[PDB]
Protein backbone atom coordinates (compact mmCIF):
# COMPACT_ATOMS: atom_id res chain seq x y z
CA UNK A 1 0.00 0.00 0.00
CA UNK A 2 1.02 3.61 -0.71
CA UNK A 3 4.01 2.29 -2.67
CA UNK A 4 5.88 4.25 -5.33
CA UNK A 5 7.82 1.25 -6.69
CA UNK A 6 4.82 -0.76 -7.94
CA UNK A 7 1.16 -0.21 -8.82
CA UNK A 8 -0.91 -3.41 -8.89
CA UNK A 9 -4.08 -1.56 -9.84
CA UNK A 10 -2.56 -0.33 -13.08
CA UNK A 11 -1.53 -3.92 -13.85
CA UNK A 12 -5.06 -5.22 -13.29
CA UNK A 13 -6.54 -2.37 -15.33
CA UNK A 14 -4.10 -3.11 -18.15
CA UNK A 15 -5.12 -6.77 -18.04
CA UNK A 16 -8.77 -5.78 -18.38
CA UNK A 17 -7.99 -3.35 -21.21
CA UNK A 18 -6.00 -6.07 -22.98
CA UNK A 19 -8.95 -8.45 -22.76
CA UNK A 20 -11.24 -5.75 -24.18
CA UNK A 21 -8.80 -5.10 -27.02
CA UNK A 22 -8.68 -8.82 -27.80
CA UNK A 23 -12.48 -8.93 -27.93
CA UNK A 24 -12.44 -5.96 -30.30
CA UNK A 25 -9.90 -7.73 -32.51
CA UNK A 26 -12.16 -10.79 -32.63
CA UNK A 27 -15.22 -8.72 -33.53
CA UNK A 28 -13.21 -6.85 -36.17
CA UNK A 29 -12.18 -10.11 -37.81
CA UNK A 30 -15.74 -11.45 -37.78
CA UNK A 31 -16.88 -8.21 -39.40
CA UNK A 32 -14.22 -7.93 -42.08
CA UNK A 33 -14.36 -11.56 -43.23
CA UNK A 34 -17.99 -12.41 -42.47
CA UNK A 35 -17.11 -15.79 -40.95
CA UNK A 36 -17.10 -16.78 -37.28
CA UNK A 37 -14.67 -19.61 -38.14
CA UNK A 38 -12.40 -18.05 -40.76
CA UNK A 39 -9.34 -20.12 -39.87
CA UNK A 40 -8.24 -23.30 -38.14
CA UNK A 41 -7.36 -21.31 -35.01
CA UNK A 42 -11.05 -20.51 -34.46
CA UNK A 43 -12.20 -24.16 -34.33
CA UNK A 44 -10.23 -26.88 -36.11
CA UNK A 45 -12.89 -29.58 -36.37
CA UNK A 46 -15.67 -27.44 -37.85
CA UNK A 47 -13.12 -25.71 -40.09
CA UNK A 48 -11.77 -28.96 -41.54
CA UNK A 49 -15.32 -30.24 -41.99
CA UNK A 50 -16.36 -27.09 -43.84
CA UNK A 51 -13.23 -27.31 -45.99
CA UNK A 52 -13.94 -30.89 -47.02
CA UNK A 53 -17.60 -30.02 -47.60
CA UNK B 1 -29.82 -29.20 -56.15
CA UNK B 2 -27.30 -31.25 -54.16
CA UNK B 3 -24.48 -28.78 -54.82
CA UNK B 4 -26.75 -25.96 -53.68
CA UNK B 5 -27.54 -27.90 -50.50
CA UNK B 6 -23.84 -28.50 -49.81
CA UNK B 7 -23.06 -24.80 -50.23
CA UNK B 8 -25.94 -23.98 -47.88
CA UNK B 9 -24.50 -26.42 -45.34
CA UNK B 10 -21.05 -24.85 -45.53
CA UNK B 11 -22.65 -21.45 -45.00
CA UNK B 12 -24.59 -22.77 -42.02
CA UNK B 13 -21.31 -24.15 -40.68
CA UNK B 14 -19.04 -21.10 -40.91
CA UNK B 15 -21.00 -17.90 -41.63
CA UNK B 16 -21.34 -15.36 -38.83
CA UNK B 17 -24.44 -13.37 -37.82
CA UNK B 18 -23.41 -9.75 -38.37
CA UNK B 19 -26.52 -8.28 -36.72
CA UNK B 20 -25.21 -9.31 -33.30
CA UNK B 21 -21.67 -8.23 -34.17
CA UNK B 22 -22.88 -4.65 -34.67
CA UNK B 23 -24.19 -4.33 -31.10
CA UNK B 24 -21.09 -6.15 -29.87
CA UNK B 25 -18.92 -3.57 -31.64
CA UNK B 26 -20.80 -0.67 -30.06
CA UNK B 27 -20.58 -2.13 -26.56
CA UNK B 28 -16.91 -3.04 -26.96
CA UNK B 29 -15.80 0.40 -28.18
CA UNK B 30 -17.63 1.95 -25.23
CA UNK B 31 -15.95 -0.57 -22.92
CA UNK B 32 -12.54 0.29 -24.42
CA UNK B 33 -13.02 3.98 -23.70
CA UNK B 34 -14.15 3.20 -20.15
CA UNK B 35 -11.17 0.91 -19.62
CA UNK B 36 -8.75 3.55 -20.86
CA UNK B 37 -10.24 6.06 -18.42
CA UNK B 38 -10.03 3.53 -15.57
CA UNK B 39 -6.40 2.81 -16.48
CA UNK B 40 -5.57 6.52 -16.33
CA UNK B 41 -7.28 6.74 -12.94
CA UNK B 42 -5.07 3.85 -11.85
CA UNK B 43 -2.02 5.75 -13.14
CA UNK B 44 -2.91 8.81 -11.05
CA UNK B 45 -2.64 7.06 -7.66
CA UNK B 46 1.07 7.64 -6.98
CA UNK B 47 0.85 11.46 -6.90
CA UNK B 48 -1.39 11.76 -3.82
CA UNK B 49 1.38 11.10 -1.27
CA UNK B 50 3.62 13.86 -2.65
CA UNK B 51 1.33 16.33 -0.86
CA UNK B 52 2.23 14.71 2.48
CA UNK B 53 5.92 15.63 2.19
CA UNK C 1 12.44 -10.46 -9.09
CA UNK C 2 14.85 -12.49 -11.21
CA UNK C 3 12.23 -15.18 -11.84
CA UNK C 4 9.72 -12.44 -12.70
CA UNK C 5 12.14 -10.86 -15.17
CA UNK C 6 12.88 -14.23 -16.76
CA UNK C 7 9.38 -14.54 -18.28
CA UNK C 8 10.08 -12.23 -21.23
CA UNK C 9 12.01 -14.96 -23.04
CA UNK C 10 9.07 -17.32 -22.54
CA UNK C 11 6.66 -14.80 -24.03
CA UNK C 12 9.07 -14.27 -26.93
CA UNK C 13 9.23 -18.00 -27.64
CA UNK C 14 5.43 -18.28 -27.61
CA UNK C 15 5.12 -15.38 -30.05
CA UNK C 16 7.76 -16.95 -32.31
CA UNK C 17 5.83 -20.22 -32.34
CA UNK C 18 2.61 -18.39 -33.15
CA UNK C 19 4.34 -16.73 -36.11
CA UNK C 20 5.66 -20.07 -37.36
CA UNK C 21 2.20 -21.63 -37.18
CA UNK C 22 0.77 -18.60 -39.00
CA UNK C 23 3.14 -19.06 -41.94
CA UNK C 24 2.37 -22.78 -41.94
CA UNK C 25 -1.37 -22.07 -42.04
CA UNK C 26 -0.96 -19.78 -45.04
CA UNK C 27 0.97 -22.48 -46.88
CA UNK C 28 -1.71 -24.96 -45.87
CA UNK C 29 -4.44 -22.78 -47.36
CA UNK C 30 -2.51 -22.76 -50.63
CA UNK C 31 -1.99 -26.53 -50.54
CA UNK C 32 -5.69 -27.18 -49.87
CA UNK C 33 -6.76 -25.03 -52.82
CA UNK C 34 -4.28 -26.87 -55.05
CA UNK C 35 -5.54 -30.25 -53.79
CA UNK C 36 -9.11 -29.23 -54.57
CA UNK C 37 -8.20 -28.22 -58.12
CA UNK C 38 -6.31 -31.51 -58.50
CA UNK C 39 -9.42 -33.42 -57.44
CA UNK C 40 -11.26 -31.39 -60.08
CA UNK C 41 -8.78 -32.48 -62.75
CA UNK C 42 -8.80 -36.14 -61.69
CA UNK C 43 -12.60 -36.32 -61.54
CA UNK C 44 -12.83 -34.73 -64.99
CA UNK C 45 -10.25 -37.23 -66.27
CA UNK C 46 -12.14 -40.25 -64.88
CA UNK C 47 -14.90 -40.00 -67.52
CA UNK C 48 -14.48 -42.39 -70.46
CA UNK C 49 -16.26 -40.11 -72.95
CA UNK C 50 -13.28 -37.76 -73.37
CA UNK C 51 -10.99 -37.81 -76.38
CA UNK C 52 -7.25 -38.13 -75.80
CA UNK C 53 -6.57 -34.40 -76.08
CA UNK C 54 -8.75 -33.41 -73.13
CA UNK C 55 -7.27 -36.21 -71.02
CA UNK C 56 -3.76 -35.00 -71.89
CA UNK C 57 -4.56 -31.38 -71.01
CA UNK C 58 -6.13 -32.53 -67.74
CA UNK C 59 -3.11 -34.63 -66.79
CA UNK C 60 -0.86 -31.68 -67.65
CA UNK C 61 -2.80 -29.31 -65.38
CA UNK C 62 -2.74 -32.00 -62.70
CA UNK C 63 1.06 -32.26 -62.93
CA UNK C 64 1.33 -28.47 -62.77
CA UNK C 65 -0.68 -28.25 -59.54
CA UNK C 66 1.31 -31.19 -58.16
CA UNK C 67 4.55 -29.26 -58.70
CA UNK C 68 2.96 -26.14 -57.20
CA UNK C 69 2.18 -28.05 -53.99
CA UNK C 70 5.83 -29.06 -53.77
CA UNK C 71 7.12 -25.51 -54.08
CA UNK C 72 4.44 -24.03 -51.81
CA UNK C 73 5.36 -26.57 -49.13
CA UNK C 74 9.04 -25.75 -49.69
CA UNK C 75 8.49 -22.02 -49.07
CA UNK C 76 6.70 -22.48 -45.71
CA UNK C 77 9.41 -21.23 -43.35
CA UNK C 78 9.75 -18.48 -40.74
CA UNK C 79 13.35 -17.33 -40.20
CA UNK C 80 14.68 -20.63 -41.48
CA UNK C 81 12.57 -22.84 -39.18
CA UNK C 82 9.30 -24.54 -40.05
CA UNK C 83 6.58 -26.79 -38.65
CA UNK C 84 5.26 -27.94 -42.05
CA UNK C 85 8.26 -28.43 -44.38
CA UNK C 86 8.98 -31.77 -42.67
CA UNK C 87 12.58 -30.96 -41.72
CA UNK C 88 11.99 -31.83 -38.04
CA UNK C 89 9.65 -34.09 -36.08
CA UNK C 90 8.64 -31.38 -33.58
CA UNK C 91 9.29 -27.92 -32.15
CA UNK C 92 9.49 -27.23 -28.41
CA UNK C 93 8.81 -23.76 -27.01
CA UNK C 94 9.40 -22.28 -23.58
CA UNK C 95 6.51 -22.77 -21.15
CA UNK C 96 7.91 -21.52 -17.83
CA UNK C 97 10.96 -19.81 -16.35
CA UNK C 98 12.47 -23.17 -15.33
CA UNK C 99 12.82 -24.23 -18.98
CA UNK C 100 9.90 -26.63 -19.38
CA UNK C 101 9.04 -27.04 -23.06
CA UNK C 102 5.72 -26.64 -24.88
CA UNK C 103 5.89 -29.43 -27.45
CA UNK C 104 4.29 -28.75 -30.85
CA UNK C 105 4.24 -31.81 -33.11
CA UNK C 106 5.20 -31.13 -36.71
CA UNK C 107 2.73 -31.91 -39.50
CA UNK C 108 4.43 -32.37 -42.88
CA UNK C 109 2.67 -30.69 -45.82
CA UNK C 110 4.92 -31.86 -48.67
CA UNK C 111 3.63 -34.47 -51.12
CA UNK C 112 5.35 -37.18 -49.09
CA UNK C 113 3.44 -36.13 -45.99
CA UNK C 114 0.18 -36.20 -47.97
CA UNK C 115 0.78 -39.76 -49.19
CA UNK C 116 1.54 -38.57 -52.73
CA UNK C 117 4.83 -38.74 -54.63
CA UNK C 118 6.51 -36.35 -57.06
CA UNK C 119 5.98 -38.68 -60.05
CA UNK C 120 2.35 -39.37 -59.12
CA UNK C 121 -0.19 -38.89 -61.92
CA UNK C 122 -2.45 -40.98 -64.16
CA UNK C 123 -2.54 -42.24 -67.74
CA UNK C 124 -5.83 -44.18 -67.98
CA UNK C 125 -9.40 -43.56 -66.85
CA UNK C 126 -9.16 -46.28 -64.20
CA UNK C 127 -5.99 -44.64 -62.90
CA UNK C 128 -7.90 -41.36 -62.64
CA UNK C 129 -10.72 -43.19 -60.85
CA UNK C 130 -8.24 -44.37 -58.22
CA UNK C 131 -6.60 -40.93 -58.10
CA UNK C 132 -9.99 -39.50 -57.13
CA UNK C 133 -9.85 -41.36 -53.82
CA UNK C 134 -6.13 -40.74 -53.49
CA UNK C 135 -6.70 -36.97 -53.64
CA UNK C 136 -9.65 -37.45 -51.28
CA UNK C 137 -7.41 -39.00 -48.62
CA UNK C 138 -4.68 -36.43 -49.24
CA UNK C 139 -6.99 -33.43 -48.80
CA UNK C 140 -8.51 -35.07 -45.71
CA UNK C 141 -5.17 -35.59 -43.98
CA UNK C 142 -4.09 -32.06 -44.96
CA UNK C 143 -7.16 -30.50 -43.35
CA UNK C 144 -6.61 -32.63 -40.24
CA UNK C 145 -3.01 -31.40 -39.98
CA UNK C 146 -4.09 -27.78 -40.40
CA UNK C 147 -6.68 -28.19 -37.64
CA UNK C 148 -3.96 -29.56 -35.36
CA UNK C 149 -1.74 -26.53 -36.00
CA UNK C 150 -4.66 -24.22 -35.28
CA UNK C 151 -5.34 -25.87 -31.93
CA UNK C 152 -1.64 -25.57 -31.09
CA UNK C 153 -1.72 -21.85 -31.89
CA UNK C 154 -4.74 -21.33 -29.63
CA UNK C 155 -2.86 -23.13 -26.87
CA UNK C 156 0.13 -20.84 -27.37
CA UNK C 157 -2.12 -17.79 -27.03
CA UNK C 158 -3.74 -19.03 -23.82
CA UNK C 159 -0.39 -19.92 -22.26
CA UNK C 160 0.98 -16.49 -23.22
CA UNK C 161 -1.87 -14.78 -21.38
CA UNK C 162 -1.26 -17.00 -18.34
CA UNK C 163 2.47 -16.21 -18.35
CA UNK C 164 1.69 -12.50 -18.43
CA UNK D 1 6.56 -3.69 21.36
CA UNK D 2 7.84 -7.13 20.40
CA UNK D 3 4.29 -8.45 19.94
CA UNK D 4 3.51 -5.39 17.81
CA UNK D 5 6.64 -5.73 15.69
CA UNK D 6 6.06 -9.43 15.08
CA UNK D 7 2.82 -8.77 13.14
CA UNK D 8 4.68 -7.97 9.90
CA UNK D 9 5.42 -11.66 9.34
CA UNK D 10 1.72 -12.46 9.70
CA UNK D 11 0.85 -9.77 7.17
CA UNK D 12 3.47 -11.15 4.78
CA UNK D 13 1.99 -14.64 5.12
CA UNK D 14 -1.49 -13.37 4.28
CA UNK D 15 -0.20 -11.55 1.20
CA UNK D 16 1.63 -14.73 0.17
CA UNK D 17 -1.57 -16.75 0.41
CA UNK D 18 -3.47 -14.10 -1.52
CA UNK D 19 -0.94 -14.23 -4.36
CA UNK D 20 -1.07 -18.04 -4.44
CA UNK D 21 -4.86 -18.00 -4.64
CA UNK D 22 -4.65 -15.39 -7.42
CA UNK D 23 -2.44 -17.65 -9.53
CA UNK D 24 -4.79 -20.56 -8.83
CA UNK D 25 -7.78 -18.47 -9.94
CA UNK D 26 -6.10 -17.62 -13.24
CA UNK D 27 -5.36 -21.29 -13.88
CA UNK D 28 -8.95 -22.11 -12.94
CA UNK D 29 -10.31 -19.61 -15.45
CA UNK D 30 -8.25 -21.29 -18.16
CA UNK D 31 -9.36 -24.77 -17.03
CA UNK D 32 -13.01 -23.70 -17.09
CA UNK D 33 -12.77 -22.37 -20.65
CA UNK D 34 -11.12 -25.65 -21.65
CA UNK D 35 -13.87 -27.70 -19.98
CA UNK D 36 -16.52 -25.68 -21.79
CA UNK D 37 -14.91 -26.25 -25.17
CA UNK D 38 -14.67 -29.97 -24.37
CA UNK D 39 -18.38 -29.99 -23.54
CA UNK D 40 -19.06 -28.45 -26.93
CA UNK D 41 -16.88 -31.04 -28.69
CA UNK D 42 -18.39 -34.04 -26.90
CA UNK D 43 -21.94 -32.77 -27.43
CA UNK D 44 -21.20 -32.29 -31.13
CA UNK D 45 -19.70 -35.78 -31.38
CA UNK D 46 -22.78 -37.30 -29.73
CA UNK D 47 -24.90 -36.68 -32.85
CA UNK D 48 -25.41 -39.85 -34.92
CA UNK D 49 -25.60 -38.04 -38.28
CA UNK D 50 -21.90 -37.11 -38.42
CA UNK D 51 -19.59 -38.96 -40.77
CA UNK D 52 -16.44 -40.64 -39.47
CA UNK D 53 -14.12 -37.74 -40.37
CA UNK D 54 -15.98 -35.15 -38.29
CA UNK D 55 -16.09 -37.57 -35.36
CA UNK D 56 -12.34 -38.18 -35.62
CA UNK D 57 -11.65 -34.43 -35.78
CA UNK D 58 -13.84 -33.77 -32.74
CA UNK D 59 -12.00 -36.56 -30.92
CA UNK D 60 -8.64 -35.02 -31.80
CA UNK D 61 -9.64 -31.55 -30.59
CA UNK D 62 -11.06 -33.11 -27.42
CA UNK D 63 -7.77 -34.90 -26.73
CA UNK D 64 -5.82 -31.71 -27.36
CA UNK D 65 -7.96 -29.73 -24.92
CA UNK D 66 -7.60 -32.55 -22.38
CA UNK D 67 -3.82 -32.21 -22.60
CA UNK D 68 -4.09 -28.43 -22.29
CA UNK D 69 -5.98 -28.91 -19.02
CA UNK D 70 -3.09 -31.00 -17.70
CA UNK D 71 -0.60 -28.29 -18.63
CA UNK D 72 -2.67 -25.40 -17.23
CA UNK D 73 -3.06 -27.31 -13.96
CA UNK D 74 0.66 -28.11 -13.85
CA UNK D 75 1.74 -24.49 -14.35
CA UNK D 76 -0.32 -23.04 -11.45
CA UNK D 77 2.37 -22.31 -8.87
CA UNK D 78 3.61 -19.28 -6.92
CA UNK D 79 7.35 -19.67 -6.26
CA UNK D 80 7.20 -23.46 -6.13
CA UNK D 81 4.07 -23.93 -3.99
CA UNK D 82 0.51 -24.37 -5.18
CA UNK D 83 -2.99 -24.63 -3.72
CA UNK D 84 -4.43 -26.24 -6.87
CA UNK D 85 -1.64 -28.44 -8.32
CA UNK D 86 -2.62 -31.27 -5.95
CA UNK D 87 0.88 -31.75 -4.51
CA UNK D 88 -0.39 -30.98 -0.99
CA UNK D 89 -3.60 -31.32 1.00
CA UNK D 90 -3.61 -27.82 2.53
CA UNK D 91 -1.55 -24.69 3.09
CA UNK D 92 -1.38 -22.97 6.48
CA UNK D 93 -0.76 -19.25 7.01
CA UNK D 94 -0.04 -17.10 10.04
CA UNK D 95 -3.08 -15.72 11.84
CA UNK D 96 -1.52 -14.09 14.91
CA UNK D 97 1.84 -13.42 16.54
CA UNK D 98 1.61 -16.65 18.59
CA UNK D 99 1.72 -18.79 15.44
CA UNK D 100 -1.92 -19.77 14.94
CA UNK D 101 -2.54 -21.16 11.45
CA UNK D 102 -4.99 -19.82 8.86
CA UNK D 103 -5.79 -23.10 7.12
CA UNK D 104 -6.66 -23.08 3.41
CA UNK D 105 -7.74 -26.47 2.06
CA UNK D 106 -6.30 -27.39 -1.33
CA UNK D 107 -8.62 -27.57 -4.34
CA UNK D 108 -7.08 -29.90 -6.92
CA UNK D 109 -7.56 -28.80 -10.54
CA UNK E 1 -34.69 -18.02 -27.97
CA UNK E 2 -33.54 -20.11 -25.01
CA UNK E 3 -29.92 -19.17 -25.73
CA UNK E 4 -30.81 -15.47 -25.74
CA UNK E 5 -32.71 -15.95 -22.47
CA UNK E 6 -29.74 -17.64 -20.80
CA UNK E 7 -27.42 -14.85 -21.91
CA UNK E 8 -29.86 -12.29 -20.51
CA UNK E 9 -29.87 -14.23 -17.24
CA UNK E 10 -26.08 -14.20 -17.02
CA UNK E 11 -26.15 -10.46 -17.64
CA UNK E 12 -28.77 -10.02 -14.93
CA UNK E 13 -26.55 -12.04 -12.61
CA UNK E 14 -23.14 -10.38 -12.99
CA UNK E 15 -23.39 -7.10 -14.95
CA UNK E 16 -22.84 -3.84 -13.07
CA UNK E 17 -24.92 -0.65 -13.24
CA UNK E 18 -22.35 1.90 -14.39
CA UNK E 19 -24.52 4.98 -13.81
CA UNK E 20 -24.23 4.45 -10.06
CA UNK E 21 -20.49 3.84 -10.48
CA UNK E 22 -19.93 7.28 -12.03
CA UNK E 23 -21.38 9.19 -9.08
CA UNK E 24 -19.57 6.84 -6.72
CA UNK E 25 -16.27 7.55 -8.48
CA UNK E 26 -16.83 11.30 -8.22
CA UNK E 27 -17.69 11.26 -4.52
CA UNK E 28 -14.87 8.83 -3.71
CA UNK E 29 -12.22 10.89 -5.50
CA UNK E 30 -13.36 13.94 -3.54
CA UNK E 31 -13.30 11.90 -0.32
CA UNK E 32 -9.79 10.67 -1.14
CA UNK E 33 -8.38 14.17 -1.60
CA UNK E 34 -10.10 15.24 1.62
CA UNK E 35 -8.60 12.24 3.40
CA UNK E 36 -5.11 13.11 2.19
CA UNK E 37 -5.54 16.65 3.49
CA UNK E 38 -6.82 15.40 6.85
CA UNK E 39 -3.90 12.97 7.10
CA UNK E 40 -1.47 15.83 6.47
CA UNK E 41 -3.18 17.86 9.19
CA UNK E 42 -2.69 14.84 11.45
CA UNK E 43 1.00 14.77 10.48
CA UNK E 44 1.45 18.41 11.50
CA UNK E 45 0.51 17.93 15.16
CA UNK E 46 3.98 17.21 16.57
CA UNK E 47 5.36 20.65 15.65
CA UNK E 48 3.33 22.75 18.10
CA UNK E 49 5.34 21.80 21.21
CA UNK E 50 8.71 22.73 19.69
CA UNK E 51 7.80 26.38 20.32
CA UNK E 52 7.42 25.62 24.05
CA UNK E 53 11.16 24.96 24.36
CA UNK F 1 -27.71 -0.33 5.97
CA UNK F 2 -27.99 -4.11 6.27
CA UNK F 3 -31.67 -4.00 5.29
CA UNK F 4 -30.81 -1.66 2.40
CA UNK F 5 -28.12 -4.01 1.14
CA UNK F 6 -30.46 -6.98 1.57
CA UNK F 7 -32.61 -5.98 -1.44
CA UNK F 8 -30.15 -7.20 -4.09
CA UNK F 9 -31.14 -10.84 -3.56
CA UNK F 10 -34.80 -9.86 -3.87
CA UNK F 11 -34.13 -8.13 -7.18
CA UNK F 12 -32.20 -11.20 -8.33
CA UNK F 13 -35.04 -13.60 -7.51
CA UNK F 14 -37.46 -11.22 -9.25
CA UNK F 15 -35.35 -11.23 -12.42
CA UNK F 16 -35.06 -15.03 -12.23
CA UNK F 17 -38.84 -15.31 -12.14
CA UNK F 18 -39.13 -12.98 -15.12
CA UNK F 19 -36.73 -15.18 -17.09
CA UNK F 20 -38.64 -18.34 -16.19
CA UNK F 21 -41.93 -16.79 -17.28
CA UNK F 22 -40.28 -15.67 -20.54
CA UNK F 23 -39.20 -19.22 -21.38
CA UNK F 24 -42.71 -20.42 -20.51
CA UNK F 25 -44.24 -17.83 -22.85
CA UNK F 26 -42.02 -19.02 -25.71
CA UNK F 27 -43.06 -22.62 -25.11
CA UNK F 28 -46.69 -21.51 -24.97
CA UNK F 29 -46.46 -19.72 -28.31
CA UNK F 30 -45.12 -22.92 -29.85
CA UNK F 31 -47.82 -25.07 -28.23
CA UNK F 32 -50.50 -22.64 -29.42
CA UNK F 33 -49.39 -22.84 -33.05
CA UNK F 34 -49.28 -26.64 -32.75
CA UNK F 35 -52.80 -26.74 -31.27
CA UNK F 36 -54.07 -24.61 -34.15
CA UNK F 37 -52.55 -26.96 -36.71
CA UNK F 38 -54.08 -29.93 -34.89
CA UNK F 39 -57.49 -28.24 -34.92
CA UNK F 40 -57.18 -27.71 -38.67
CA UNK F 41 -56.20 -31.36 -39.15
CA UNK F 42 -59.13 -32.69 -37.12
CA UNK F 43 -61.59 -30.35 -38.84
CA UNK F 44 -60.32 -31.50 -42.23
CA UNK F 45 -60.60 -35.15 -41.17
CA UNK F 46 -64.19 -34.71 -39.95
CA UNK F 47 -65.60 -34.54 -43.51
CA UNK F 48 -67.08 -37.82 -44.78
CA UNK F 49 -66.40 -37.26 -48.51
CA UNK F 50 -62.66 -37.67 -47.86
CA UNK F 51 -61.13 -40.97 -48.97
CA UNK F 52 -59.33 -43.31 -46.58
CA UNK F 53 -55.81 -42.33 -47.64
CA UNK F 54 -56.19 -38.61 -46.94
CA UNK F 55 -57.81 -39.48 -43.61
Amino acid sequence: LNSINTNSGALIALQNLNSTNAELTQVQQRINTGKKIGSAKDNGAIWATAKNQ
Amino acid sequence: KLQDSLDAGVGNLVDADLAKESAKLQSLQTKQQLGVQALSIANQSSSSILSLF
Amino acid sequence: SATAGSMNAVKDSLQRGQSTIDVALAAGDTITDLLGKMKEKALAASDTSLNTASFNALKSDFDSLRDQITKAASNAKFNGVSIADGTTTKLSFLANSDGSAFTVTAKTLTLGGLGLTATSSFTTAAAAKTMIGTIDTALQTATNKLASLGTSSTGLDTHLTFVG
